[PDB]
């Protein structure tokens, strides 16, 4: 019938409930990996031209069909198996599955005779394979099948593991191709410069961009200022900008009325034809379309050796390198024609003021890089390189007369190994070509925490380099409304440049725009080839993926149609968007991947679409058939991306906006589903976000990611290189709402603490935090740390090889002061045995070309016990080792905790029980955090936490801190407070726990939310005091892993030069970094040759031996006069 | 101010004066053809450039959802009472804050300015 | 060990004619070259029936001394 | 030392209980709102109807955002204002500012009165949309 | 102290081990440095 | 994993109320009754019944 306002709450986390059960979280991860698999992966094969070879018989090859098997592991023997994702990141193995082509091979002899032959699933290389996905051995298994697999349940897969290390591919943030932008550039020549990435349909040979742009008027001059400013178009494969109207004649448009017509659709308009008119005058020479294209050709990549070669090239480079989207035909002249009038058009408005001009920061004008996309890129070359061998494999074979192999042709190797190591290593591209390949676009997925493992999942990395500082990028736009989280993001050189998904938002994986242009086609839509200039002035233009197909007269009609159609999942798919921009009489359709979008209710006459029927049938999710997609096949609620917002008029809440009140706004055309799914993964386990100051919000959720807890349920198969286990981890006692959906509850991260926010002895001042002894004697914030050792034995070489093994301080050459005793006799320690700095867990001896020693030593610092020693064979066959080593950590002095609301501090003091203050009832703060950590920072929902958790923990229900909630107030909060014989506003009497003595103000304490971080002191503390030294400078190590010495930099330099203490400043940077002598000729300054076992002292150069000075200089000034010496240069250090 | 093309080879048509006749013509270059020249103003250039924003505005605009509806303005064509307003957003104006009014009556896409 | 050029940026690195002024030469020696093709052959091989690396090293071993030794010079590097 | 054992017997905290106001401060603050959300109306009615002669020196764009930002600044400033003086001797919040230890009287009325205008780059929050701010919002939307 | 005729490189000095030293990892297997590399390059086409 | 043996904050041994506090809840014992039947009275202990997570029986699932 119709949801009331007081069933709303429900009504709509009902919706929400269904979205989630259906999509999950990781859904744009899968669904790109698995467009691209079934759909890319074929596209490309049939795609490729068929190979032709004639050197006389003629062979012909082509590639009809792709198979794909399941994730399978060679065992050394040859046999095949299943591979389990597990088995994967135990043995270091790569889950890709094998990859077969149907290939067909037809040779004419010249006989009049054809033999054709089919090579049915020819192996051509592996597929890395995302994990869970459609292809993924673990895709349609319950539950309990993946635990009987030692796979988490909880795990949403959606990375690849190559080698044993699961990545994650980061969407990459470009801007959308195939579309007119036009922006201003102050410094630049040009007043105005419209461009347009276009790049062909599938996602061909890479994007091609052209600029058009406009002169500026800074040239002064009585011919130049008269005419005005001038257009040029810098098309690709162009060392210099062309004219735009040389452009125009260079496709078939000589006269200027023709021209005009393709640029200025209403000649009524005086102010755009004089634009024009400078442009006119450049290109006036140009009167013929070959001239043209001489011109053209004369700027081509290549000379031209004739005129001939130079038009044959210029219309090589218009027909296809010049706006490809728009065609790659020779007939396609009048298309782009149009398209690049357009582009002219779009550029006068601009320079007109009529037109506002493109924001780069809108994200409708951005592009989410997807695995998808990205390996669809992967795949196009490298399936290339397998024809290009295969084309000179069989050419030497064809060649000698004799027919070829088809198998022997193929090189596996090029698809396999070319797909890992990009994967692999994250250097995007080719690994000869690693200069311009995009890096950082794999990383190894995050297990710290799962909310961390989820939001590695949902990161978006932005086109602006890191290095590179600009703020308009970094900035929160206002197109990141439900589509990004606007509090998560990394803090340092990375703000605003990384970003996280929204909630439900979710990125369109593609499909063929055939289906809507053949409906425009069939609607009343007249194409642009059929169409005169003269009409296009009325109509509005339809522009689907960028391409201009056309003009409509009727676009109210249209598109009432169209958001039918769409609604019904008729002809338009849901992932499509429809924008008509009425003032600029343009209907924009789009259809391409990377299209960022999110799920909103519908709204027809200031009603929901949405009835409680769909509730009630949503209700019953299970055992009913009905689903999230339900309500997207009913109409009720469709997905809108960031272009279509700004068309949509959308309301925050059915309860109050689509009411009855005073007149604000009575056309809504969508509704929120909740507004707190504005935040992500990270942003939306903090409780009550709307009362804290934002920073604290965005600080939060980077402490979230380092939160301990159980990252996974299956924690103890894995053997990560670390990992971080909570003995009692806690669901918060005040939750929210998205928390059911983050499994926050299935694997929390932190502890429900009795928080005291009290200044009890300075030991909690400036975010120090003073912790419970007690209350971690028995467990409290008690973790665990994990570290895995992995060794490899391999044998390369004529008599090289590696073993494990124990090594004799006399058999083997190298050796340390370590100890070798715990060592079994197979060179491997045993589970179970206690290990401390400086032991020795794997016994490695390599042959001495008697034997080096390579073993490996445990880190000093740690001290745990031996957990699991994995023994087995690596991806290459070798004997293949992992030790776990277990490590209790005890909450200690100096170890990190923090709230959900960003405030973060480390433990200044344990103390007992009793010395801790106490209430009435004998109960002591488990931390007691200081009070002025509050005010500066404005932390509110930190209190309204510890309020409401007070309440939770009296009452036994778990509290709701769901941001925007009018039904939770700290007024409501408070009165349920004092139910409970508890003050109303939180505060206790607290006795003194030395003397006894009730504290004279009453303490604000109550149960919070804390997670222990993964820093912890005794990973940080760090001494040094004459360890090794480096070779290059001599100077000691860097890395706390390596006992190196703290820098002492160039502040640090100048703020003893402000001291005055120049020994020390001697000692720092002379003494105790690399004390060096040399021995320097007194006639010349360069270093003369010592021989002190002589006592003989030389200089070559001066043939003198007596008069040789000792000098003491740094190593690194030592060096610095060699090197410099290197480049010729003579620095002579002269004693007098 | 207005443009012409020249009827034989449709270039653009630039003035030209004859001393015998002391005529303002319209010659086009690659063609020699000739025009008489009517209005006598080779061009204007409007720094002001005071365009009325009216003429600018597309009654379709009635039709967007996200504009604010007034139904204080009642329409001076055919009295409809509901009408949209917005500002004009147009640069080179160097100050824009007025309201104009579209009757969102369909099929009179009256325009005015309070 | 060698050094390969990397590719041009600005005007001074092409020649007066587009092609580039500074070109990588072939300075491997003939024995290593053929030596590196055989590797590539064999690994070409191994994947053909996934073969796991360490055969394929042992291979490469065996590969290095057959061709150090001379005995098979007459024969094809393939076979 | 000696204040820092002495603390130990009066003590220090900080709760939500310092964080509220007197329901005469929080009509008083809401009444300032109000008074300010027809304030800014009426200057918006100014510009639509031209009535608004452009300050010297500034533009008419210009001239309306001073209007503009200055009522709504006042607004602040008063709303601050009021909640400061509802605060005891024994607010906890109002302790750590007085004596300088953390916090600033900005922070007391943002926690209490009203967080205030967001600004971007020294203004309003732009029109990142097509002429409005969100979608939420009509176009030409100047209202605070 | 310097003549124009010595700006032309006539001579190229070669820098010590210690300037330009191997560095061992991942086994007995020395990997040159950049200027060792270089020099080879150097080496070969003077040679050449 | 699984229910602590002691209360954090005052040291009350709960490790023993984890099956009855189920076999509460299994009762339609809402969170709080059931927590009163305990005789847990100081939120403290609440708190440690009311937001335990086994995930013991989790990793019971996974064969040794
Ligand atoms: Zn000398
Ligand atoms: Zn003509
Ligand atoms: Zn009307
Ligand atoms: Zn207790």
């Amino acid at each position: 019938d119709e949801i009331t306002p007081d069933l709303w709450q429900e009504a709509c986390w009902i919706v929400i409930s269904s979205y989630f059960d259906e999509k999950g979280l990781v859904r744009q991860q899968l669904d790109s990996f698995d467009e691209f698999i079934q759909m890319s992966v074929q596209r490309i094969v049939e795609d490729a031209p068929p190979i032709d070879l004639q050197a006389p018989p003629r062979y012909l090859l082509k590639f009809e069909q792709i198979y794909l098997s399941k994730p399978t592991h060679w065992e050394r023997d040859g046999a095949p198996s299943p591979m389990m994702p597990n088995e994967a990141r135990l043995r270091n193995l790569t889950y890709s599955a094998p990859l077969y082509v149907d290939i067909t091979k037809t040779v004419i002899k010249e006989g009049e005779e054809q033999l054709q032959t089919q090579h049915q699933k020819t192996f051509i290389g592996k597929i890395p394979i995302m994990l869970r996905s459609t292809y993924c051995l673990l895709n349609g298994l319950t539950d309990r099948d993946l635990c009987e697999l030692n796979e988490c349940p909880l795990d949403p897969g959606g990375y690849f593991i190559i080698n044993g290390s699961e990545k994650v591919l980061i969407a990459q943030e470009k801007m959308a191709t195939n579309t007119v932008y036009v922006f201003a550039k102050k410094d630049s020549k040009y007043a105005y410069t419209g461009e347009c990435r276009s790049c062909l349909e599938n996602s061909s040979r890479p994007t091609s961009t052209i600029w058009v742009s406009m002169l500026a008027r800074g040239g002064q001059g009585a011919k130049k200022s008269a005419i005005g400013q001038r257009i040029v178009a810098t098309l690709p494969y162009i060392k210099q900008e062309v004219p735009i109207i040389i452009v125009f004649r260079a496709l078939g448009f000589v006269s200027d009325r023709d021209i005009l017509e393709h640029i200025i659709y209403d000649f009524e308009d005086p102010e755009m034809m004089e634009m024009v008119k400078p442009s006119l005058d450049e290109a006036f020479v140009i009167q013929e379309q070959n001239v043209a294209l001489n011109f053209i050709g004369s700027r081509g990549a290549k000379p031209g050796v004739t005129k001939e070669k130079r038009i044959k090239y210029a219309k090589e480079v218009l027909q296809k390198e010049m706006l490809p989207h728009v065609g790659v035909s020779d007939f396609c002249e009048t298309k782009k024609a149009y398209f690049l009038g357009y582009m002219v058009h779009r550029l006068l408005l601009a320079a007109l003021g009529r037109r506002e001009l493109d924001d780069r920061d809108h994200y409708g004008n951005k592009r989410l890089d997807l695995a998808g996309p990205l390996l669809a890129f992967l795949f196009r070359g490298m399936f290339k390189n397998l024809l290009k061998e295969v084309r000179i494999y069989a050419q030497k074979f064809i060649d000698r007369g004799k027919d070829f192999n088809l198998e022997l042709a193929i090189k596996t190797r090029i698809i396999s190994d070319g797909l890992k190591y990009s994967l692999a290593t994250g250097n995007w591209g080719d690994q000869k070509k690693a200069h311009q390949a995009r890096a950082g676009v794999s990383q190894v997925l995050n297990r710290l925490t799962f909310a961390s493992t989820l939001s590695h999942l949902r990161r978006l990395n932005s086109p602006i380099g890191r290095d590179g500082k600009l703020a308009k990028p970094r900035q929160l736009h206002n197109t990141l409304w439900g589509m990004v989280c606007p509090a998560e993001t990394p803090e340092g050189h990375a703000v605003g440049l990384v970003k996280n998904l929204a909630l439900m938002a979710y990125i369109s994986v593609g499909s063929q725009p055939s289906p809507i242009l053949e409906f425009l086609e069939e609607w009343s839509m007249e194409n642009l080839e059929e169409i005169s200039p003269a009409a296009i002035a009325d109509a509005t233009k339809i522009f689907v993926n960028g391409c201009w197909v056309g003009i409509h007269k009727d676009p109210e009609q249209l598109m009432n149609t169209l958001r039918k159609l769409r609604r019904q999942m008729d002809i338009i798919v849901s992932e499509v968007s429809m924008i008509r921009d009425i003032r600029e009489r343009e209907i924009r359709i789009y259809t391409d991947a990377g299209r960022i979008c999110r799920p909103l209710l519908i709204v027809e006459k200031q009603k929901l679409l949405l009835k409680k029927r769909h509730i009630d049938q949503l209700k019953e999710r299970e055992y009913n058939n009905y689903s999230w997609q339900d309500l997207v096949a009913s109409g009720v609620v469709e997905y809108i991306d960031t272009l279509e917002e700004e068309t949509v008029m959308l309301a925050m809440t059915p309860d109050d906006l689509q009411e009855k009140e005073v007149a604000y706004c009575s056309t809504y055309t969508h509704c929120e589903i909740h507004p707190s799914m504005i935040l992500g993964v990270c942003a939306s386990i903090i409780p009550f976000p709307d009362h804290n100051q934002s920073p604290r919000n965005t600080y939060q959720s980077a402490m979230g990611k380092q939160a301990m807890g159980v990252y996974i349920t299956n924690f103890h198969v894995r053997m990560d290189t670390l990992a971080h286990v909570l003995y009692y981890p806690q669901k918060p006692l005040v939750t929210t709402r998205s928390m059911e959906y983050l499994r926050f509850r299935e694997l929390p991260a932190g502890i429900n603490s009795i928080v005291a926010i009290a200044s009890y002895t300075g030991y909690n001042q400036e975010d120090s935090v003073i912790m419970n002894r007690s209350a971690v004697d028995r467990g409290f914030f008690r973790s665990v740390f994990y570290r895995s050792y992995k060794e490899q034995e391999s044998k390369k070489g004529f008599d090289q090889e590696e073993v494990f093994e124990k090594p004799t301080r006399e058999t083997c050459q190298g050796m340390r002061h370590a100890i070798y005793d715990k060592l079994d006799d197979d060179g491997l320690i045993a589970p179970g045995v206690r290990v401390s700095g400086d032991d020795v867990i794997i016994g490695k001896t390599v042959t001495l070309p008697t034997k080096r020693d390579c073993s490996t030593f445990l880190r000093t610092s740690e001290t745990g016990i031996v957990d699991q020693v994995m023994v087995t064979l690596n991806q290459e066959g070798y004997k293949f080792c992992k030790i776990r080593v277990r490590s209790v950590r005890i909450p200690q002095i100096g170890d990190k905790f923090a709230s959900r609301h960003g405030q973060k501090g480390t433990c200044g003091i344990q103390y007992r029980q009793e010395d801790m203050p106490f209430t009435c009832e004998g109960i002591t703060p488990d931390i007691i955090i200081n009070p002025h950590a509050i005010p500066s920072r404005m932390t509110i929902g930190h209190l309204i936490e510890c309020l409401q958790g007070k309440v939770s923990a009296n009452k036994g229900e778990i509290g709701d801190a769901t941001p925007f909630n009018d039904a939770v107030n700290v007024q409501k909060i408070s009165n349920l407070l004092s139910d409970y014989g508890y003050h109303l506003r939180g505060n206790e009497v607290l006795y003194n726990g030395f003397t006894g003595r009730k504290i004279t103000s009453q303490i604000f304490i109550g149960p919070t939310y804390y997670q222990r971080l993964k820093h912890m002191v005794d990973d940080k503390i760090h001494s040094r005091a004459r360890g090794p030294i480096q070779i290059l400078n001599r100077q000691p190590m860097e890395g706390r892993s390596r006992d190196g010495g703290l820098r002492f930099g160039e502040m640090e330099r100048d703020c003893q030069i402000a001291h005055g203490a120049a020994q020390f400043l001697r000692e720092r940077l002379f003494e105790a970094s690399d004390p060096y002598q040399v021995h320097v000729c007194n006639l010349c300054g360069i270093m003369a040759i010592a021989n002190t076992r002589t006592h003989t002292y030389e200089c070559r150069g001066c043939r003198n031996k007596t008069q040789i000075s000792l000098v003491r200089m740094p190593y690194a000034c030592k060096l610095l006069f060699q090197e410099l010496m290197s480049m010729s240069i003579a620095p002579r250090m002269m004693s007098v | 101010v207005g443009i012409r093309f020249c009827q034989e080879c449709n270039n653009m048509l630039y003035p030209k004066e004859d001393k015998e006749n002391r005529i303002l013509l319209y010659a086009c270059r690659n063609c020699d053809y000739q025009q008489e020249a009517d209005n006598s103003c080779i061009y204007v250039n409007k720094i002001t450039h005071e365009v009325d924003e009216l003429t600018q505005i597309i009654a379709d605009v009635s039709q967007d959802p996200t504009l604010p509806r007034t139904e204080d303005h009642p329409c001076q064509k055919c009295g409809h009472k509901e009408a949209v307003f917005f500002q004009s957003h147009s640069a080179r104006a160097e100050d824009a804050m007025r309201l104009y009014y579209v009757c969102t009556a369909p099929h009179c896409g009256h325009r005015w300015t309070e | 060990l060698s050094t390969m050029i990397g590719k041009g940026t600005g005007a001074a690195s092409f020649d007066e004619f587009g092609n580039s002024k500074y070109q990588n030469r072939r300075t491997m020696s003939s024995s290593d070259r053929a030596m590196m093709n055989a590797f590539k052959e064999i690994t070409t091989m191994a994947d053909r029936i996934n073969l796991p690396r360490n055969i394929v090293d042992r291979t490469n071993n065996l590969f290095k001394q057959v061709y150090e030794q001379k005995s098979l010079k007459g024969r094809a590097n393939d076979a | 030392t000696v204040i820092n054992n002495w603390l130990l017997i009066e003590g220090h905290t900080i709760g939500i209980g310092d964080s509220i106001a007197d329901s005469k401060t929080y009509q008083d603050i809401q009444n300032t709102i109000k008074k300010a959300k027809q304030d800014v109306i009426e200057v918006i009615e100014k510009a639509h109807n031209n009535e608004l002669e452009p300050t010297p020196g500034n533009t008419l764009r210009q001239t309306f955002e001073n209007q503009v930002n200055r009522i709504l600044n006042d607004a602040r400033d008063k709303t601050g204002s009021s909640a400061q003086k509802s605060l005891s001797e024994y607010n906890n919040f109002k302790s750590m500012v007085v004596s300088g230890a953390k916090g600033s009287k900005i922070n007391i009325s943002q926690v209490i009165a009203v967080v205030g205008q967001q600004n971007v780059e020294g203004k309003r929050i732009p029109f990142g949309f097509k002429h409005r701010t969100l979608p939420h919002f009509i176009k030409d939307d100047y209202g605070p | 102290y310097a003549r124009p005729e010595w700006m032309i490189v006539t001579v190229l000095p070669v820098p010590p081990l210690s300037v330009r030293p191997a560095v061992v990892m991942q086994g007995s297997a020395r990997n040159q440095d950049d200027l060792t590399h270089k020099l080879a390059d150097i080496v070969k086409i003077n040679n050449q | 994993m699984i229910i602590p043996v002691r209360c954090f904050t005052c040291g009350k041994i709960v490790g023993n109320k984890w099956e009855a506090y189920l076999g509460l809840l299994q009762a339609e014992y809402t969170e709080g009754d059931a927590l009163d039947a305990l005789g847990l009275k100081r939120y403290c202990c609440r708190r440690m019944l009311l937001a335990h997570v086994d995930l013991i029986e989790k990793l019971l699932n996974y064969a040794p």
